[PDB]
This record gives structure tokens, C-alpha cells and sequence, in this order.
């Protein structure tokens, strides 16, 4: 695995270069129309996520079966932290696309998404109050890809240690003290527990709300 | 699985 | 109070507040074992509530916030306690000193949750998790699981526990790189404990659609 | 709520 030999700055630049683009949605809403826009957007984002996963250092070194399992477990988590990251500079709103900026009242169009909408907004304000940097976001997103299905293995945890060395190396350049480094590291990783919670609650409605790829990704959680 | 196909292309 | 505690005083306070290891009324159906597990978890909830009171910084929170944190994390806390007791028993879950089950003894669909609990237990065993680190993680779960479902006071206590974890790893002879890696490794497991609790809460609601007055109100909190 | 009573 050439990922373990990479330095911290080489890890950051490899993650920044592998970032998928910000897609647009199809140019008021109802229950079936908003779900149609979100489904169509998420279905097209899956194709970029799969190619983004191949460019995550160490992911190719896994077997094809292990790659499928990690993507099947974390695909909604990765979509959410990306949505939360895009919505950072828009307090009180979720930026699904540059032309699809929704607020709380739009979440009431479908019965049961207001609860997930508020948690996504709280996560965005949490990143916003932390002044989360792009180099930190791409590290957290790759951690989700490797960690979310690791217990359902020595190489993955070795790569996870590399991203931790990458995260600490990023905080040291920002001028944080030793105490501030492990505190911010702990703060960022505890948010992943809430991202997992949002994905579990969101997935729960998604395979009750029921694209063949998006169905195979959805059936993997049943 | 479609995920198998997209992970090899 | 909590912010005016050393790392050593933080450890002793958490270790002193530990709840006891309860016994079950064991000695078998799928619904007879579920009765044993439900009866055990119900009695454990009484000790957990009094354990949460002794967690530094928890009493300072309002009654509504204390109810909220326990409603969201009660199954997570039970699971990490079960996983901690099962460390020295590979391939087995120690629900009670007289109740030790493996894969075969695992109810419709509970097998998937059993394997995840076992994988979490072996993960703690590979890390050689210390009791000083365990009581920190369990108190982190209590304060963090519902902090975004309602805050500056709670995050301040969480930073002190992180300082306590790093202080413990420095005593164990770990280098600075090893301290940050192990800290990250422990907190990523909490993401898996949240996953197990969500899947478990989903399976617990399906059984109610097929306990005691407290365990029902805890289940109704997750809708 | 029983949880509120036991906490009190
Ligand atoms: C298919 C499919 C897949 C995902 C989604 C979702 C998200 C999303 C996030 C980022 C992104 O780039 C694209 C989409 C977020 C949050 C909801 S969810 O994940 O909370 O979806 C629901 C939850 C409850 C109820 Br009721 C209805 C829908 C929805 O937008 C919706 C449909
Ligand atoms: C009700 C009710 C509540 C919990 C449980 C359970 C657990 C448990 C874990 C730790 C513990 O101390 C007690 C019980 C774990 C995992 C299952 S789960 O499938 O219920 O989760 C079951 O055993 C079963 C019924």
C-alpha cells in the first residue's frame, strides 16, 4: 500500500484533488417532487462518490468485496457530510445544489424529514462554529468511508492512523497548541457519531419510502 | 451488483 | 466543579461512580431470553440514572437536558458496558456473570447485532482497553449522544475528558503520535456503538409491535 | 415521565 508511505501534505493534496464536483439539480414543492429532485441528485452524486473512493489513498488496495462493503455502509453518511459542508456558509439553510437551497419549512413537504433537516442544520452550524477547514473536511469524509464498515482489517486501521496523523499535522500548521490539537481532534470525530445517527434515521425512512444502483445501495441496509 | 461494475471501470 | 478537576481526580470520580454488575434470573425460548435481557436492562437503567448523576458536569445541566441525554444514549451506555464486560471472553457476550452467550444463543434478527457487539469486544481486546479509558468513553457517550438533538457547558466537560484520556495515554508510555492515534481509534468506535444502538432500537420497536414502564418510555423517546 | 422522577 503506497498510502502508508505518503506524507501528511501529500495525503492532503491527494484528498483535495480527488474531491467530486458540486452538482446541480434539475431546473413550490410537494412530497413527490422534492423527493424526486433529491433522489435524482443523490443518484448522480453516487457515480462521483464511487470514483472519489477509488482515489482515496489505500482504498484501491482493498479487495473488491471490501470496497463494496465500505461504500454500501457509508454512502449516505458521505452524502450528508458533503451537504453539511456545502451548507456551512448558509446558516439555517441546506445547500443540496447551488440552485437548490432549502430551509426548515421546505423539509415539511414530506412527512418525517423535518427531524433529519434540523439535525443536518445543527451539524452545519457545528462545523460553522468550529471554522472547519477544507483540508479537515476531506480528512473526515475519508475516515467515514474507511471506518463506518470496518467492524462488519489491519490495513484499514493503518490507513485510519495515517489520516489521524494528517489531521493533527493540519491543526499544528494552524497554530493550535498540543492541548488544542487533541481537543479539536476529539471534537471533530465525535460529530461523526451524529453523522452516523443521521444516516441511520435517514436510511430508516428511505427503505420505507421505496434507480437500480440507489436501490442496491438501499437494500444493503435491510 | 451495479456497485461491482462501477468499481472496476 | 467539573472544570476544576485534575485528570487523576476525573478518573477516580468516574471509577468511583461505576454501577455494579447485576445478575439475571437465568436457569429457553427466544422470548424467554428476551425476558431475561429486558429484565436485566430494566434493572440496569435504575443504576445508570444514579450513575449519570455522579458524572462530573451532569448535575449542572437542567432536568430537561438530563432526561434528553439519557433518553438518547441509554442503549449505547448499556452496549458499551456489555462490550466491556465481554472483553475477557472471546466469542461470548457477558450479559451477567451467570449469563454468557455466544452466536447460537442469539431471536429473529438479533444475530446481526450480536456479531457487531462481539466485533466491538474483540476490538477493545486488541487495543487492551483500560478501565480508566472505559469510564471516560462511557461518560463521553452520555454527554455527546444528545448534544445536537436539543451546549457550551457540555462541550467544555467533553474537552476535559479528552484531556483526561490523553493524560492516561501519556502515563502508559505512549508517544505523542501514539496518543493521538489511540484517541482517534477509541472515538471512532463510538460511531459504531451509535450504529449498534440505532439498529438495536429499531429491532426493539418491532418487538413492542409484536417490558416495564420505564423501558417503554425509553423506547418511546426514539419514536 | 419515570426518567424525570428518578432523576429528581
Ligand atoms: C434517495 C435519497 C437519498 C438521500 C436523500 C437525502 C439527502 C441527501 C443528502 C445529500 C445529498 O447530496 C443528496 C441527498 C438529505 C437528507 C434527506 S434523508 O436522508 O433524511 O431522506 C429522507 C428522510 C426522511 C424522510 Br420522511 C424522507 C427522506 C435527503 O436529503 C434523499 C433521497
Ligand atoms: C429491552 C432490551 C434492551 C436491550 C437488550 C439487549 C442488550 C443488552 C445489552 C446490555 C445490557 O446490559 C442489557 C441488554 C443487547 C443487544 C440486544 S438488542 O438486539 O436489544 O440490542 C439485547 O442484548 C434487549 C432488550
Amino acid at each position: 500500500s503506497l498510502a502508508l508511505s505518503l506524507t501528511a501534505d501529500q495525503m492532503v493534496s491527494a484528498l483535495l484533488d480527488a474531491e467530486p464536483p458540486i452538482l446541480y439539480s434539475e431546473y413550490p414543492f410537494s412530497e413527490a417532487s422534492m423527493m424526486g429532485l433529491l433522489t435524482n441528485l443523490a443518484d448522480r452524486e453516487l457515480v462521483h462518490m464511487i470514483n472519489w473512493a477509488k482515489r482515496v489513498p489505500g482504498f484501491v488496495d482493498l479487495t473488491l468485496h471490501d470496497q463494496v462493503h465500505l461504500l454500501e455502509c457509508a454512502w449516505l453518511e458521505i452524502l450528508m457530510i458533503g451537504l453539511v459542508w456545502r451548507s456551512m456558509e448558509h446558516p439555517g439553510k441546506l445547500l443540496f445544489a447551488p440552485n437548490l437551497l432549502l430551509d426548515r419549512n421546505q423539509g415539511k413537504c414530506v412527512e418525517g424529514m423535518v427531524e433529519i433537516f434540523d439535525m443536518l442544520l445543527a451539524t452545519s452550524s457545528r462545523f460553522r462554529m468550529m471554522n472547519l477547514q477544507g483540508e479537515e473536511f476531506v480528512c473526515l469524509k475519508s475516515i467515514i468511508l474507511l471506518n463506518s464498515g470496518v467492524y462488519t482489517k489491519d490495513h484499514i486501521h493503518r490507513v485510519l492512523d495515517k489520516i489521524t496523523d494528517t489531521l493533527i499535522h493540519l491543526m499544528a500548521k494552524a497554530g493550535l497548541t498540543l492541548q488544542q490539537q487533541h481537543q479539536r481532534l476529539a471534537q471533530l470525530l465525535l460529530i461523526l457519531s451524529h453523522i452516523r445517527h443521521m444516516s441511520n434515521k435517514g436510511m430508516e425512512h428511505l427503505y420505507s419510502m421505496k434507480s437500480d444502483l440507489l436501490l442496491e445501495m438501499l437494500d444493503a441496509h435491510r | 451488483k451495479i456497485l461491482h461494475r462501477l468499481l472496476q471501470d
